[PDB]
């Protein structure tokens, strides 16, 4: 899966 | 036409009938 | 010293459980009071006690355990007497205590099946609730009130039932079967009590004077959720008394 | 029904308050005639503790409902004990076989355990008792 | 203790005027 | 995560901006995503805490629909959006997240293995859901993703609403968790959706597709109250006890019934805390509105079983709960069951109450009795005294009569020990909560032929060979017994023993309470001096009282070990103030001849208690010097229905208020008492017990004890005079409770003259409350507490500099006017000049004038509160008339917007001071006055246009025609804040019952102005522009104010009758408004 956030930015997760 | 009789209050007494 | 009734107390609780164990949770066909004449023995010395001590509140409790504990155990008539005993104790400094106690002595009475006694304590609750429970310092007070209901339709359902003649009937029965009728007034005279209970005592109250039997059983299924347990024991037997009289023997 | 006669059908105790005294004397008398029944008898006999307890034999008869009486290992708890002598006073008994039974089974527990002996001889002496019952011998109904 | 022990001086007294 | 967790809590209220705490919230987000399920519990417990107690500024982010965008394996298989879309509220996105990750596999009716989430987590995460869907509940409606799956793999797409399907989890707390789940759905839904619940639901059911329904949870709650674990059983009746009034005042009323019928065979558990919930949740219950749908049912009597009866809920609960519960062998479990029964006592109803004959008539007198409050303003006896009459309510009275009779009852029929202590417990409660000496008909037994209740009955119970020893219930059976004796006096006290007290009865009950309180205190006074038993007081021959003895001495000797220097429960000091208080209530029925020789026994007595209780010690030595002095009360005693309650008496007092508007020597035996209370002053934080000694010494120099020869060298001033530069530094904590007692002692220190010297003077005490000015504490906790001791000496009642004095002091108040307890100081001067110069007296009301009227044009006074509009309102009546002669003034200071209407706060300034001035207008000057000057001023009725209203929530003709609209524009204003604003997101609890007395208050003008006959140019105005379009939509059409009034009908049934008032005092008669109100042929008690 893949996340962004306002206050990140686009992280990553194992799957 | 029913009343209440003078000597008993329970019993009923009668004077159009 | 003091703590004497506490002793006397709790070992009439002690013979209590005893002749409750025999005679409700058991049921034993050989019991014979053994047990309850020492509770009534025991409760006697407390009362006394609590009476020389000054203490008549304290001995009117210990009348009250007694009278509860026989009327539990199938003897309503005794404990009429104790909880008039209570209420004679109470009255002078706790006159709703002494209400209490005369609505479970007419309660016990009516178990007894002696409505002539029945008729006579609500007559005397409903006389000291408007003594005690209903002036301005006019209308009841909430506690008082609940009483004064309670009294008005048990007397009307037992005025019903027994039918007194003159000088039986007493002012205070003739004033409150007046109210039960209808004449002159529309543009409230409920008074204490909930207006459509109210319009089906006033329509039992004429229906048992015209005999009408059907407008009684009709009312009798009507009224049936509004009344108490007792209440609808006393209305079945002003429809039983109607339908078949008592003293006829056949 | 038959624990209610304690109480909901116990005429003047406080749980009775929710029933007018034309109906309590009638319902009485029904539960413990209906308790008597040979379909229902067995089960009825049996304490409720017992069955918390597990017991849990196959029942036989013509309707399926035929317990055996109690092991008399169970009646020596106080409080399951004063269970069983509520009902074999309640009920009392419906034949000869039943006397015997119920005899035997008091005897089982006769041989502060003293309780229990107390209790015994209070549970003989009411069964002794029940069959000085005139119309019918054994039969509170 | 108090502030009239840590100045090592009297407490007065009650009285009316 | 533990630290944020922590932290969460106190910034709800250089300060924690919205970035910050999105950026909290965002790692919170990404750390559920860990690896490690100790990282996963950390993050689900953080995020439970920021969903339970929201920052203010998150808040909004969270809620608003794009709010963040506009500023071991992941298990989450497609789209669930991002807490950055633009295209709904982040709690869509956090709902989707938490279901996805812990709870639902994507596949209808599939449970997630507990191999692949353990329980702590599933719980948590149904928590959070649970958390988000209160603040949010369109959350709940949701598809599981945005973008379907592979559709091969998953034929029908999952909704959200299957986590309901956790309900018949093998883990209790998973179970209770989704039965608290359905508690918040049902009460978030019918408040959301103002209890259109029909037309909110087909709004989700349209934006979602989702099928689920409300009255599907109510089954899942039912279930759950028969679990077979505690643990569930406790969170399900937690969840009716969240969602019970709101279904009793919705369209499924009749389940609200139903779950109150389901929880009470709780009452019957094991689990105490079970029992305490069951308690907790009937205490919240309407029982009016219960009695009104009660009524209503046909065949929730019936139950499941065709029953024949009336089902009863109001006596099974009071009688077979909340009174059965006062029996229970926990005393935790009785103590909840006492305070249950005091919260039930105003909600209670029953038939042939003269207050209330019906039960929609006593909801419409709850309604109304918080909106329809009239704007209103305008030696001391002990705790339990009352020499004045009252105006007490019949039907309060009567409630508590029953409830007093059904506990006494139980009291006297009493078997058990547990029964006998909690029924004392609840009827001492009672007693605090309802006092005797107000509610003396609810109290009254028929005893006194103005009552004293049961106190005989209480007295035998201090009399038993038992009782006294379990010391909770004695000390209840003590305080209810003094406050039965209290009572009595407005009747009996008589204008050898106890002389007052006139009803002789009496006096047995009286000698009876003093005497035993002398025992239980000289018995804890050598329990303290650690002596041995072996003269009122004394009882070494009693053998009760060396049973008392042992008791109180175990209990004090276990606390002589331990250092609970916090705990309020320890039983010995509890007992010890129990009796001190209860002594100092009776000592106000005493004279000389009834304590004279037994002072010195009580004083040595109080020696020993000093050290334990000092506070409530002093309070005896007080009373004491009230009876030697002669100061105490025993020497100083020389029909309605709806149209009624919803307008009539509402506006027959508002139009009145409208109308009246401008129209010995035994005093050494003392000495030692008070020279501990001086010692212990200086040595100890208490701030009651330092504000005690103050009341102390003030009423020592009013008894004209010489205060120069007591307080040698002046120590004492010099000490307290050394905690100002404490108290304005900020360093002296809880300094709010104690500078009105220094104020107050300080201003009786300026009259004595023991000395030829003054020892304090007016001049410093102006400069120390000064000092306290210029210092930058808070005002209304500190300068204004300061202010009104001096402020009544100065004006009421204290050579002609005392004039400048007085003058400064003007100085000061003008300095704090804003604050409404100064413009209650500012009543109290202008009534002291009114009275002694009529000149000062105007002078003073145009100083104000022209100070006040400025500043309410520009928001600046403190007047968003009905206790502070209500001050401003008489101080205008307090005004001299020609101070507000010329209205042009008026005029300017009405007829002004603010300078935003995007915060409530600001609103509510506004329409508050316009109220004040609109109040002033209808009141003190006539219409033509008005309309003529308004004429020459030049103002408009595009002033708060649509337009400039619009503008002023994003941020920053005829003179009659002028008036009506600003009054007509005003209501659309209020009628838009209280339909379309959410509770905690954007308003208080407060803030939404102050815009509906403010809404109240404008829509009781608007019937004087058109009802009273006297502004007939307004009603001519009023009438034609009810009767227009919105000048091209430039203002409020009549439609508009009426969808928003019809929206009103089921949660402000008194504001929507007011407004068909004016509906019809504007002759708008139009049966689409009067069909929908009246329902005419072509549930909810509100809409009756």
């Amino acid at each position: 899966y893949t996340a962004r956030y306002l206050t990140l930015g686009t992280l990553h997760y194992k799957c | 036409x029913t009343r209440h009789w003078q000597n008993n209050w329970w019993i009923l007494y009668h004077e159009f009938c | 010293g003091p703590g004497e009734a506490l002793a006397l107390t709790e070992a009439a609780r002690l013979f209590l459980r005893q002749e409750r164990d025999a005679r409700q949770r058991l049921v034993c066909p050989a019991a014979y009071g053994e047990p309850l004449q020492a509770a009534a023995s025991a409760l006697g010395a407390a009362v006394r006690l609590h009476l020389e001590l000054g203490q008549p509140a304290a001995a009117a409790a210990l009348c009250l355990e007694l009278a509860a504990a026989l009327r539990d155990l199938g003897q309503p008539a005794a404990a009429a007497g104790h909880f008039q005993r209570a209420a004679q104790l109470q009255l002078p400094q706790l006159p709703l205590a002494a209400l209490q106690a005369l609505g479970e002595a007419a309660s016990c009475q009516l178990l007894a099946r002696d409505y002539t006694g029945a008729l006579a304590v609500f007559t005397r609750m409903q006389r000291l609730a408007r003594e005690h429970g209903s002036h301005p310092v006019p209308a009841a007070l909430g506690a008082f009130s609940d009483v004064l209901v309670r009294c008005e339709v048990s007397r009307v359902l037992l005025l019903l039932l027994l039918q007194p003649p003159p000088a039986k009937l007493l002012p205070e029965h003739a004033q409150t079967l007046e109210k039960y009728s209808w004449e002159a007034f529309d543009s409230e005279s409920s008074g204490q009590l909930p207006e459509e209970l109210f319009l089906l005592l006033q329509s039992l109250v004429m229906a048992t004077h015209e005999k009408d039997t059907e407008a009684i059983k009709s009312l009798q299924v009507e009224m049936w959720p509004l009344l108490t347990a007792e209440q609808n024991h006393l209305l079945h037997l002003v429809l039983q008394e109607t339908i078949s009289p008592s003293g006829q023997g056949v | 029904m038959v624990e209610s006669l304690q109480s909901v059908l116990a005429l003047g105790h406080k749980r009775n308050s929710g029933v007018p005294a034309f109906l309590t004397p009638l319902l009485r008398n029904i539960i413990i005639s209906l308790a008597r029944l040979p379909l229902v008898n067995s089960y009825t006999r049996v304490p409720p503790l017992v069955w918390k307890l597990g017991w849990s034999p196959k029942p036989g008869g013509d309707f399926g409902t035929a317990f055996p009486e109690i092991p008399v290992e169970f009646l020596q708890e106080k409080e399951v004990f004063k269970e069983f002598i509520y009902r074999i006073n309640t009920l009392g008994w419906t034949s000869r076989t039943q006397f015997e039974e119920t005899w035997a089974t008091l005897l089982g527990v006769l041989v502060e355990r003293t309780q229990i002996n107390v209790l015994a001889v209070q549970a003989i002496t009411s069964l002794v008792l029940s069959a000085m019952t005139v119309p019918v011998a054994g039969n509170p109904a | 203790x108090d502030i009239w022990c840590e100045t090592n001086k009297q407490t007065g007294i009650l009285v009316l005027c | 995560l533990l630290t944020l967790r922590y932290l969460v809590p106190l910034l709800q209220q250089v300060s924690p901006s919205a970035e910050q705490l999105v950026q909290v919230y965002e790692l919170t987000l990404h750390h559920t995503q860990h690896q490690d399920h100790n990282v996963v519990t950390g993050a689900l417990e953080l995020l439970q805490q920021l969903f339970r107690t929201p920052p203010p500024e998150l808040l909004q982010t969270l809620t608003a629909v794009g709010g963040i965008g506009q500023l071991k394996p992941c298990r989450i298989k497609g789209d669930i959006g991002q807490s950055t879309d633009d295209d709904s509220a982040p709690l869509v996105h956090c709902v989707r997240l938490l279901s996805a990750s812990f709870l639902l596999t994507g596949g209808k009716n599939v449970l997630v293995p507990d191999r692949d989430v353990r329980v702590s987590v599933k719980a948590l995460a149904l928590s959070c859901v649970g958390a988000a869907v209160a603040l949010h509940p369109e959350s709940f409606f949701s598809k599981l993703y945005k973008v379907p799956l592979d559709t091969t793999e998953y034929p029908e797409e999952q909704y959200v609403s299957d986590i309901l399907n956790y309900i018949d989890h093998g883990d209790p707390q998973v179970r209770g968790a989704t039965a608290i789940l359905c508690g918040t759905l049902i009460c978030s839904i019918l408040s959301r959706s103002r209890f259109h619940v029909g037309d909110w639901m087909g709004t989700i059911r349209t934006l979602t597709g989702n099928t689920f329904s409300l009255a599907d949870c109510i089954p899942l709650l039912r279930k759950t109250l028969k679990d077979e674990s505690s643990v569930t059983c406790k969170l399900a009746c937690t969840a009716v006890r969240n969602c019970v009034m709101s279904l009793c005042s919705s369209s499924y009323s009749e389940l609200g019934l139903q779950l109150i019928i389901d929880v009470l065979t709780l009452r019957n558990s094991s689990y105490w805390l079970v029992r305490t919930e069951l308690l907790e949740t009937l205490a919240e219950i309407d029982f009016r509105l219960v009695s009104f749908l009660e009524a209503k049912a046909e065949n929730l009597h019936r139950g499941a079983h065709h029953y024949t009866g009336l089902l009863k809920l109001q006596e099974r609960v009071l009688n077979n709960v909340v009174i059965h519960l006062l029996g229970d062998e926990d005393p935790r479990v009785r103590h909840v069951a006492a305070a249950s029964l005091i919260r039930l006592v105003p909600k209670l109803f029953y038939k042939c109450d003269q207050g209330q004959a019906d039960p929609v008539v006593a909801v419409a007198r709850d309604q109304s009795s918080v909106y329809l409050k009239l704007l209103m303003h305008e030696t001391r006896i002990y705790r339990g005294y009352n020499l004045l009459p009252s105006i007490t309510d019949v039907t309060m009275e009567n409630n508590l009569s029953r409830v007093i009779a059904a506990v006494s009852h139980e009291l006297i029929t009493s078997t058990t020990r547990a029964l006998t202590f909690g029924c004392c417990e609840a009827l001492c409660l009672l007693s605090t909560a309802f006092p005797v000496c107000i509610w003396s008909l609810g109290w009254h037994c028929g005893v006194p032929p103005c009552t004293v209740g049961m106190a005989t009955m209480i007295l035998t119970l201090l009399s038993s060979a038992w009782f006294p020893l379990d010391l909770s219930a004695h000390q209840d059976a003590l305080i209810l017994a003094g406050n039965l004796l209290a009572a009595s006096a407005p009747k009996s006290l008589r204008s050898e023993v106890w002389p007052a007290l006139g009803d002789r009865a009496l006096v047995p009950m009286v000698e009876q309470l003093f005497s035993h309180l002398l025992k239980v205190i000289n018995i804890c006074a050598h329990v303290l001096d650690d002596v041995a038993p072996g003269s009122l007081g004394s009882f070494y021959h009693l053998p009760s009282y060396l049973k008392l003895h042992d008791v109180l001495k175990a209990t004090h000797a276990n606390y002589k070990v331990t250092l609970d220097l916090q705990n309020s429960t320890e039983k010995f000091g509890g007992f010890l103030r129990s009796a001190l208080d209860v002594l100092s209530q009776i000592l106000e029925l005493a004279t000389l001849q009834d304590i004279g020789k037994c002072v010195e026994e009580i004083l040595g007595y109080l020696k020993s208690c000093f050290s334990r209780e000092p506070m409530m010690a002093t309070v005896c030595v007080q009373q004491l010097l009230k009876t030697l002095f002669g100061t105490n009360l025993a020497s100083q005693f020389d029909r309605p229905g709806l149209y009624h309650y919803c307008f009539m008496a509402p506006y027959t007092h508002f139009t009145q208020a409208l109308a009246d508007a401008s129209l010995h020597n035994h005093i050494r035996l003392f000495e030692p008492l008070v020279i501990k209370a001086l010692k212990q002053y200086t040595t100890t934080t208490c701030v009651q017990l330092q504000k005690q000694v103050l009341d102390l010494l003030a009423q020592l120099v009013q008894l004209r004890v010489n205060y120069c020869l007591l307080d040698s060298d002046q120590v004492f001033i010099g000490f307290v005079l050394k905690q100002f530069e404490y108290i304005e530094v900020g360093q002296f904590r809880e300094s709010e409770a104690i500078i009105p007692n220094i104020f107050f002692f300080l201003v009786l220190l300026s009259y004595e003259r023991y000395h030829s010297k003054q020892i304090i003077g007016i001049p410093k005490i102006i400069q120390l409350c000064d000092g306290i000015m210029a210092s930058g504490r808070k005002a209304v906790t500190h300068a204004i507490p300061a202010l009104q001791p001096i402020v009544h000496d100065l004006f009421v009642l204290r050579g002609k500099e005392l004039e400048t004095q007085k003058e400064v002091v003007v100085s000061m108040l003008l300095r704090l006017i804003q604050y409404h307890q100064v413009l209650e100081m500012f009543i109290l001067v202008l009534q002291q000049c009114h009275k002694e110069n009529e000149d000062k007296w105007k002078r003073l009301s145009r100083q104000i004038a022209d100070i006040i009227l400025p500043m309410l044009a520009k928001q600046q006074m403190h007047i968003d509160s009905h206790e502070a509009l209500g001050v401003l309102n008489t101080l205008f009546e307090i005004l001299a008339p020609s101070s507000l002669r010329p209205v042009d003034m008026l005029l300017r200071s009405m007829f002004v917007t603010p300078n935003t209407m995007a915060s409530v706060s600001t609103v509510q300034l506004w329409i508050s001071g316009i109220l004040a001035i609109l109040r002033v207008l209808i009141s003190q000057s006539t219409e033509d006055i008005v309309l003529s000057r308004i004429q020459e001023l030049s103002f408009s009725p595009y002033l708060i246009s649509c337009t400039v209203i619009n503008r002023l929530r994003d941020g920053d003709n005829l003179p009659e025609e002028t008036f009506s609209r600003f009054l007509l524009q005003l209501v659309g204003i209020l009628l838009e804040d209280i339909v379309t604003k959410q509770l905690k997101v954007e308003m208080s609890e407060q803030q939404h019952t102050f815009y509906c007395q403010e809404l109240g208050t404008l829509l009781m003008c608007l019937i004087h102005i058109f009802k009273s006959g006297m502004f007939r140019r307004i009603t001519a105005a009023a009438t034609r522009l009810f009767r227009s379009d919105g000048c091209g939509g430039s203002f409020y059409t009549l439609d508009s104010l009426n969808l928003r009034a019809r929206s009103m009908i089921t949660t402000h049934p008194a504001l929507v009758l007011l407004w068909c008032q004016i509906l019809l005092l504007v002759n708008h008669t139009d049966y689409r408004w009067w069909a929908e109100v009246q329902q005419t042929p072509k549930g909810m008690c509100n809409r009756e």
